[PDB]
RNA sequence: AGAACCUUACCUGGUCUUGACAUCCACGGAAGUUUUCAGAGAUGAGAAUGUGCCUUCGGGAACCGUGAGACAGGUGCUGCAUGGCUGUCGUCAGCUCGUGUUGUGAAAUGUUGGGUUAAGUCCCGCAACGAGCGCAACCCUUAUCCUUUGUUGCCAGCGGUCCGGCCGGGAACUCAAAGGAGACUGCCAGUGAUAAACUGGAGGAAGGUGGGGAUGACGUCAAGUCAUCAUGGCCCUUACGACCAGGGCUACACACGUGCUACAAUGGCGCAUACAAAGAGAAGCGACCUCGCGAGAGCAAGCGGACCUCAUAAAGUGCGUCGUAGUCCGGAUUGGAGUCUGCAACUCGACUCCAUGAAGUCGGAAUCGCUAGUAAUCGUGGAUCAGAAUGCCACGGUGAAUACGU
């Protein structure tokens, strides 16, 4: 198997912004590269809340939450300095937060 | 009285949020208290204009503001002075300097919360409001949208009991689960204590207004996918 | 039973009223609130007027009470006799 | 009352010889969701009946369910002031599923090491209408043949049928009085 | 064409891998031998009851990786994962396992732990009085 | 609940913080079994008054919102009752009702 | 959702009143930092660093003390004074909006009859008409299956090779998160009043709106929250405020709701043995390391998370062992030491183990959930989380009787 060179991570609550953000990601390593790969989807983790439902009493009826977050790994084999320098002037998500450090 | 509030079930399809960041959880509280202090303090300099949303964001060392209105100018003020001060107190309350653009501006004659605050003013100034939300259904029907249901509590004419009355007209779909549809809940005071009115209007069946991407990822984005299958 | 690990104790309270203390050798009852604190050495002989959430109660320090708290000898619950309730805090 | 008409679970063939009869009667054995154990607790008991008469493994095992065997359960169906008792007829499926719970309740006292033995023994004495579960059959039994003297809420119901374009007699469907 | 054909044995949400090519009636269970993995078990006779009913024991070879399960229910999965991988010896082989109930995945699906209540369904338990 | 109460309950939290970070393996070096002969001096320890309220058993933390004791959560920095008020309002990024 | 102290609504003890904290004003001190000692600590006395900020160079602000006011502050009272919000009936199978008619009108009618459904679904039809709500649906999620990525995933074959995805390398393969594919009583047959609809048939993972979930009408019910939070009425504002500590709600007279685990031998024990899902972890956990009877310990590679760890996942499996004797089940209590999270383990937190060692053998009144991944039963992670899950949330393992009848 591959070894980690660098990881390029995306991490987002909304489901819809994180896929837009990568498949933005892999068209400029493309347009200013020559070595990127489809970008891995990774597991997507979540978190479980319970509350109650009325403001006082009522302990049957409750209340159950939800936050998602996605993690995408696009795995660019090599970053051309031009790939690091596009990502970062066509950045403009909020949803998600890019990570372009390392761990 | 029974069911869960009406845009907190749709936020996963097809309804934004009105918030969107991420604080990779350790900070979430740090950044939501500090989301909370611009939503609270912001749109109460603003009192003055007339508003229907707030839309918070947050891209890398930013916080970009979207702010929804009845007309483009009213936020804006005399020679952008008083939207530079907006700005000023939203630096100031973020942790990282302030952006502001302004959206567009959308059935603001009809929707939901510039009729919410329309009708709350009538009783606020102790007006006879003989007919003031049967005609607020009928006006928004007028202008657009498919259906519309009106609450009004507070007291109503000065009762000394609690004396609500409604009003739905149309198709008001309630555990619908597809597309945005638009719920504002007014509170404000008046000489006999706190009054307020709900507003659900309902404008399609179908908003395509957020979704995950349209195709597989082959089809989509980069001529050259493929890979190595090795080749490290 | 139950201890205190391997950390060094010698409470707060405890420490400015006892040095000055131990230089009398021993002084009037020593109003204390720090209940939740061990005896030590330093404290033989002493008399720690022990605060029990109404008053103080006078504890006389001595060689065998060192295994022992100030909350131990000072009470706090009240146990209900069934002739009749009961009034009073036991030691 | 109900809307409409409503089906069963079906079990399904075991994996070791491919019978429902099989099947079914693990089923009933299986105690705190264990079902790993009442498989070998049957596997056993199915070889220890191959040492008692080769020709056949099920020897005991088949006799036993019919000899314990229900034909008939008792139901109650007021008539004023007084609740009397009407018998029926049971339907095999369930006419099985008593006769098989009687004699696992029957193997779960005989107090021998290990189930394996406990649940051969109660099927060899049950199979020669000797065990536990004969008694179970006779008792349901007397109280069918005496109690064919009441029957359910006649007077009024009668009348009920009589009037709706229905028969002179009793309409065995639903929301009508019977 | 290939290497080995395969089957995915999906039974009550766990999945048996399962790898079938013609040869002398092997078994690799686990990258290890069937006496490791099902020692001294019915489980041995589970996965062996459809082999036998189209009489090819000895004349099957498989491979097999497994993931999720109970062991005595592993052997249970595997029994539909070999005959999702027999589909080719003849052309109505699957037809014929989908007909005997061994290509059937398992129909039954989760039911979430529900909110509010005490399990899935079991809504709470109170005297309360 | 009171709002000197809370004050109080605030205080605490951010020395709690502040001082149990940089005591992480200070623990096990002045009081468990690496100060063997070593440390354990009444000299270092006459100056925790100031840190009896810096303390990791007074970082329960509470609401960050309203300071109010009991039935916390601190990924929101809000309590049940609270969260589910604002997530209504749709205030909390990613938060949807659950269907599955 | 994790009540020793902080956690405090309660209670006791010290102590001041524009007041803990902000804005505004006047005087002294920079705020900040470091430090001995009396006092519990607040607070007070002394030591040492600094003298920033703006400047009519007066002086002020930041912040801290002092004072005047305006004022902060208050789970402080009132739920037939409220708002915001949500519970019940009940998945009842009905309820309402626009309008006309019939009655003098309240009001009816529709919203009712028959047949059928999950359904105001649909055949027929009356002064009810037109339409929405519940329900149906998009919907998430599962499930095959098509479908793409191809790692921190995977490995039919192939190389280095103990034959371990470790790596050269490979796409048959689950597999992750996502476009979605399929199923409509539509079809064909029987039934059914013509009919909706049910059940069979068949290909498929699956037939019955494919499993599961979201899902819950108008609104009485005088339901319930002023205590998230809004607020008039309405009270203190040398305080129903506030700094600082110790004590409690977990007491003890008892009754009672709930769950866990056991009462066995389908099991408990020892040794050996197997496969998870999903997610959380930077005040934290953590391989290897050495130490300890064990619990633990101190050291430390590493960990944005399919990268490392939590984790030994258990039930299940193997083999031997046990006999109604409270044992060979169950092992509680408590003395004592060893250990832990913490300046504090005593009443209100966790564990080992030494010594001794009980209750409980299916439980009276009472008492509940279920139509199938359900009930039943086992373990895991997480939310909270200094310490402490029997609980809650959700996950994956193993998984049932029967639905004739009203």
């Amino acid at each position: 198997m591959q070894n980690q060179r660098i990881r390029i991570r995306l991490k987002a609550f909304d489901h819809r912004l994180i896929d837009q953000a990568t498949a933005e990601i892999v068209e400029t390593a493309k347009r200013t590269g020559a070595q990127v790969r489809g970008p891995i989807p990774l597991p997507t983790r979540k978190e479980r809340f319970t509350v109650l439902i009325s403001p006082h009493v009522n302990k049957d009826a409750r209340d159950q939450y939800e936050i998602r977050t996605h993690l995408r790994l696009v795995d660019i084999v090599e970053p051309t300095e031009k790939t690091v320098d596009a990502l970062m002037r066509l950045d403009l998500a909020a949803g998600v937060d890019v990570q372009i450090s390392l761990g | 009285g029974q069911k869960v509030h009406p845009n907190g079930i749709r936020l996963g399809i097809v309804k934004p949020w009105n918030s969107t960041w991420f604080a990779n959880t350790k900070e979430f509280a740090d950044n939501l208290d500090s989301d909370f202090k611009v939503r609270q303090y912001l749109t109460k300099e603003l009192a003055k204009a007339s508003v229907s949303r707030i839309v918070i964001e947050r891209p890398a060392k930013s916080i970009r503001v979207t702010i929804h209105t009845a007309r483009p100018g009213i936020v804006i003020g005399k020679k952008g002075e008083d939207v530079e001060k907006l700005r000023k107190v939203v630096a100031d309350i973020a942790g990282v300097p302030a952006q502001i653009n302004i959206a567009e501006v959308r059935k603001p004659e009809l929707d939901a919360k510039l009729v919410a605050d329309s009708i709350t003013s009538q009783l606020e100034r102790r007006v006879m409001f003989r007919r003031a939300m049967k005609r607020a259904v009928q006006n928004a029907m007028r202008l657009g949208a498919k259906g519309i249901k009106v609450e009004v509590s507070g007291r109503l004419g000065g009762a000394e009991i609690a004396r609500t009355e409604w009003y739905r007209e149309g198709r008001v779909p309630l555990h619908t689960l597809r597309a945005d549809i638009d719920y504002n809940t007014s509170e404000a005071h008046t000489t006999y204590g706190v009054i307020g009115v709900k507003v659900w209007i309902f404008k399609g069946e179908i908003l395509g207004g957020m979704a995950a991407v349209e195709q597989p990822e082959k089809p989509a984005a980069q001529p050259k996918k493929q890979q190595r299958k090795g080749r490290k | 039973p139950r201890s205190l690990k391997k950390g060094p104790f010698i409470d707060l309270h405890l420490l400015k009223k006892v040095e000055k203390a131990v230089e009398s050798g021993d002084k009037k009852p020593l109003r204390t609130w720090s209940r939740r604190s061990t005896i030590f050495p330093n404290m033989i002989g002493l008399t720690i007027a022990v605060h029990n959430g109404r008053q103080h109660v006078p504890v006389f320090v001595t060689d065998e009470m060192v295994g022992h708290k100030l909350g131990e000898f000072a009470p706090t619950r009240t146990y209900r006799g069934h002739a009749a309730d009961k009034k009073a805090k036991k030691k | 009352p109900r809307r409409r008409v409503i089906g069963q679970r079906k079990i399904l063939p075991d994996p070791k010889f491919g019978s429902e009869l099989l099947a079914k009667f693990v089923n009933i054995l299986m105690v705190d969701g264990k079902k790993s154990t009442a498989e070998s607790i049957v596997y056993s008991a199915l070889e220890t009946l191959a040492q008692r008469s080769g020709k056949s493994e099920l020897e005991a095992f088949e006799v036993a369910l019919e000899n314990v065997r229900p034909t008939v359960e008792v139901k109650s169906r007021r008539v004023g002031g007084s609740t009397y008792q009407v018998p029926v007829e049971v339907r095999p499926v369930r006419r099985n599923a008593l006769a098989m719970r009687w004699i696992v309740e029957a193997a779960r006292k005989r107090g021998d090491k290990s189930m394996a033995l406990r649940l051969a023994n109660e099927l060899s004495d049950a199979a020669e209408n000797k065990g536990t579960a004969v008694k179970k059959r006779e008792d349901v039994h007397r109280m069918a043949e005496a109690n064919k003297a009441f029957a359910h809420y006649r007077w009024l119901s009668l009348r009920s049928f009589s009037h709706q374009a229905g028969a002179s007699s009793k309409q065995p469907a639903l929301g009508y009085l019977n | 064409a290939e290497n080995q054909y395969y089957g995915t044995g999906r039974r009550k949400s766990s999945a048996a891998r399962v790898f079938i090519k013609p040869g002398n009636g092997k078994i690799v269970i686990n990258q290890r031998s069937l006496e490791q993995y099902f020692g001294r078990e019915t489980a041995r006779m589970v996965v062996r009851q459809p082999l036998e009913l189209v009489d090819m024991v000895e004349k099957l070879d498989l491979y097999i990786t497994v993931k999720g399960g109970g062991i005595s229910g592993q052997a249970g999965a595997i029994r539909h994962g070999i005959t999702r991988a027999l589909m080719e010896y003849d052309e109505s082989l699957r037809s014929e396992l989908r007909k005997a109930g061994f290509v059937t995945r398992d129909a039954r699906q989760v039911e979430r732990k529900k909110v509010g209540l005490r399990k899935a369904r079991r809504r709470p338990q109170f005297s309360k009085r | 609940a009171k709002q000197s109460m809370k004050a109080r309950e605030v205080k605490r939290v951010a020395l709690a913080d502040k001082y149990f970070a940089k005591r992480a393996e200070l623990k096990a070096i002045i009081s468990d079994v690496n100060a063997s002969d070593e440390d354990r001096w009444n000299a270092v320890l006459k100056l925790q008054t100031l840190p009896r309220d810096s303390s990791p058993s007074r970082q329960r933390n509470r609401c960050r919102q309203t300071g109010r004791p009991h039935g916390f959560l601190r990924k929101f920095g809000l309590s049940r009752i609270k969260v589910r008020e604002a997530a209504m309002r749709g205030e909390i990024p990613g938060l949807k009702k659950a269907s599955w």
